[PDB]
């Protein structure tokens, strides 16, 4: 059925509501999606009651306990093809004397315009509160925030921080309360806010290869798309066994594209397809890694091609 | 308004303090 694993774990607070959509791509996002717990068995119940149930193609952890931490699998069985995806998900309770646990605190890789710009991440599927996103209550270092519009302001899923003669360093929490079946549970995120801004401390960000493993067979051939989001002067290039793809390599080929962003120059995308005429037993030994430089940093991500199981 | 999506949250966010399973 061809497996694909997402090596990155998505840590989230326990005793809350949580969703987990299928990290899918273009040519694969087709009919039929199915979820399971560690290993293959009977799929997570669609029974709308039950704590852990699937609904609208997503995996819903209603009270999301700690004993739910692990690997979940997502399957796409169209008719001719099927795709199983391993994801890894951790649920953590807050450290003693804190309204949060360090493991679940996010950090933005690419900033937005303004002295603030905090965006409560992962609320998209909760926007389902009758089409509009529920009123977000905000915090800083665990203490409540008054959205009076002179110190801070609340708009949709964002939190604008006003330019006061203040230290903004802190661990901000966004809080919503979803109502499901005549009872509501909390939803929280924590984003760490810094000082790096104004000039251009923005290094390129590789969105495509997301530290994952793909299962392919020796005979066949593939194509690996590296997608970056940065300025048109940044650079996206693939490497293997600690070396850039040879400009005259027989099996491997590297094409560099660029998609300009009219809306925002600073945030355009760069594609670098690494073609592979034929998979070889030497490629199963190391991971393929995309790279992106800009003199303000370097970002790197990978995809590990592994031999199909017994 | 163009509110953040999940694909967008994955793309432009990461957990530096997160630990393995």
């Amino acid at each position: 059925c061809k497996e694909r694993e997402e090596k990155i774990i998505l840590v989230s607070s326990a005793n809350e509501i949580d969703v987990r959509p299928c990290p899918l791509n273009p040519n694969e996002h087709k009919g039929t999606i199915t979820w399971y717990k560690d290993d293959s068995k009977t799929p997570v119940s669609t029974e709308q009651a039950s704590r852990i149930h699937q609904h609208k193609e997503k995996l819903w952890f209603v009270p999301a306990k700690v004993e739910d931490s692990g690997h979940y699998y997502c399957v796409v069985r169209n008719s001719s093809y099927c795709l199983r995806i391993k994801i890894s998900a951790k649920f953590v309770e807050n450290e003693p004397n804190l309204c949060y646990n360090a493991q679940a605190i996010f950090k933005q890789k690419l900033p937005v315009a303004g002295d603030g710009g905090l965006v409560c991440p992962y609320m998209e599927f909760f926007k389902n509160e009758n089409n509009e996103l529920p009123k977000l209550q905000w915090y800083k270092d665990c203490k409540p925030l008054l959205l009076d519009n002179i110190h801070f302001s609340g708009v949709k899923d964002r939190l604008i921080v006003m330019n006061v003669a203040e230290k903004h360093r802190g661990n901000y929490t966004c809080h919503a309360s979803y109502t499901y079946l005549g009872k509501q549970y909390p939803i929280t995120r924590v984003i760490e806010f810094i000082t790096l801004e104004e000039n251009k401390p923005t290094r390129p960000v590789i969105v495509s290869p997301a530290n994952e493993t793909m299962e392919v067979d020796l005979g066949s051939q593939i194509q690996l798309i590296c997608n970056v989001t940065g300025q048109l002067s940044d650079i996206a290039y693939w490497k293997w066994n600690g070396s850039v793809i040879d400009e005259d390599d027989p099996v491997l080929g590297e094409d560099y594209y660029s998609v300009e962003n009219p809306a925002n120059k600073r945030r355009s995308t760069l594609i670098t397809v690494l073609n592979i005429s034929e998979i070889e037993s030497r490629f199963y030994k190391h991971p393929f890694t995309c790279f992106a430089k800009n003199t303000h940093g370097i970002d790197a991500a990978y995809i590990q091609l592994i031999y199909p199981v017994t | 308004e163009t509110p953040f999506t999940w694909e967008e949250s994955n793309a432009y966010y990461w957990q530096p303090y997160a630990l393995p399973l």
